């Protein structure tokens, strides 16, 4: 029931761009 | 609202919010006491300066948190000083060290939620975020700190456990062996004041050797890999083969009187300890963190040591990204920020009704 939030997260790392991330100071 | 990340490091906690491209904060894992006439607390660089009148200790020493009086007292300035936020207001992101055992995964819950009254909370293993920050599941990570540096293999997320190796040195261990050829060579390094100039020192002018052997000679018969610092009291030493020969003992820990096996060594083992069906991937996925892994020519030089184990066929392929330092923390901030992650987070409803070993 889980392994899918897991399975889809996994995903979500794998395509996860690493701007769009609020640049600190 | 929006989500802690707090990288509990050996010499180093690295504090932030999820979403961001850095820690916020980054202090010295450190706690002082007052020492006479038995705050009543400092952490971090307050606790270093007034050293004087105060005892100072490690709560994370090698990884793993081994005194919970002091841990309380981190979190509690991350959270309070460095932050400045309510814990009971925000979910909160806990790194752990590789091979951390159960019960104190257990007691960090604990602390958060009766301590500090968190909403929700969750506990990942340094590597593996280090892992994700690269954008794999999979692949094999060098994680070499300040008190310990690890080997943890993962496959499709998870770690190995029995193939995780530990290897007890880093940067710390590092800056202690150079502090004792310098003292050696006539300047008093003793104080751990003091080893803060070497540290500096280490981290400015130190680097690995693709050979170790040819780079000695050429430090022998030449002076063109001299360079100079100039210390606090005007001296101004200047260095040659300790420049790569303090490096060295992450390849040959017996530099410092330790048999153990070398980080690319440590790593080539952790493969052949994993399910020959992916030792590929592990191979093609070698990645390093830590502040330990930023020296010069250290990717290199592991892509040699490790090309040279493994089979001929084999493609070795190390990744260093350059933010290293803070992969662990960054992994963090992604995982914590993503959307289908929040049905990952150990809430206290969950917590009031089974218990800390919820966890694991
Ligand atoms: C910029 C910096 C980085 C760092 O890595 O700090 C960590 C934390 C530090 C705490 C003890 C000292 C006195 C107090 C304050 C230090 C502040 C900033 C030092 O002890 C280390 O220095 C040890 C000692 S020798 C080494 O290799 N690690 C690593
Ligand atoms: N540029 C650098 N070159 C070599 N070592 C570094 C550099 N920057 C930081 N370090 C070292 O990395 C170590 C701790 O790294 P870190 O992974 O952040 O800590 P934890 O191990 O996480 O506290 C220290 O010994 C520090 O001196
Ligand atoms: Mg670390």
């Amino acid at each position: 029931d889980l392994p899918k939030v897991a399975e889809n997260l996994k995903s979500q790392l794998e395509g996860f761009n690493q701007d769009k991330l609020k640049n600190a100071s | 609202t929006t989500a802690l990340v707090c990288d509990n490091g050996s010499g180093l906690v690295k504090a932030g919010f999820a979403g961001d491209d850095a820690p916020r904060a980054v202090f010295p894992s450190i706690v002082g006491r007052p020492r006479h006439q038995g705050k009543d607390s400092y952490v971090g660089d307050e606790a270093q300066s007034k050293r004087g009148i105060l005892t100072l200790k490690y709560p994370i020493e090698h990884g793993i948190i081994t005194n919970w009086d002091d841990m309380e007292k981190i979190w509690h300035h991350t959270f309070y000083n460095e932050l400045r936020v309510a814990p009971e207001e925000h979910p909160t992101l806990l790194t752990e060290a590789p091979l951390n055992p159960k019960a104190n995964r257990e007691k960090m819950t604990q602390i958060m939620f009766e301590t500090f009254n968190v909403p929700a909370m969750y506990v990942a293993i340094q590597a593996v975020l280090s892992l994700y920050a690269s954008g794999r599941t999979t692949g094999i990570v060098l994680d070499s700190g300040d008190g310990v540096t690890h080997n943890v293999p993962i496959y499709e997320g998870y770690a190995l456990p029995h193939a995780i190796m530990r290897l007890d040195l880093a940067g710390r261990d590092l800056t202690d062996y150079l502090m004792k050829i310098l003292t050696e060579r006539g300047y008093s390094f003793v104080t751990t004041a003091e080893r803060e100039i070497v540290r500096d020192i280490k981290e400015k002018l130190c680097y690995v050797a693709l050979d170790f052997e040819n780079e000695m000679a050429t430090a022998a018969s030449s002076s063109s890999l001299e360079k100079s610092y100039e210390l606090p009291d005007g001296q101004v030493i200047t260095i040659g083969n300790e420049r790569f020969r303090c490096p060295e003992t992450l390849f040959q820990p017996s530099f410092i009187g330790m048999e153990s096996a070398g980080i690319h060594e440590t790593t080539y083992n952790s493969i052949m300890k994993c399910d020959i069906d992916i030792r590929k991937d592990l191979y093609a996925n070698n990645v390093m963190s830590g502040g330990t892994t930023m020296y010069p020519g250290i990717a290199d030089r592991m892509q040699k040591e490790i090309t040279a184990l493994a089979p001929s066929t084999m493609k070795i392929k190390i990744i260093a990204p350059p933010e290293r330092k803070y992969s662990v923390w960054i992994g963090g901030s992604i995982l914590a920020s993503l959307s289908t992650f929040q049905q990952m987070w150990i809430t206290k409803q969950e917590y009031d009704e089974a218990g800390p070993s919820i966890v694991h």
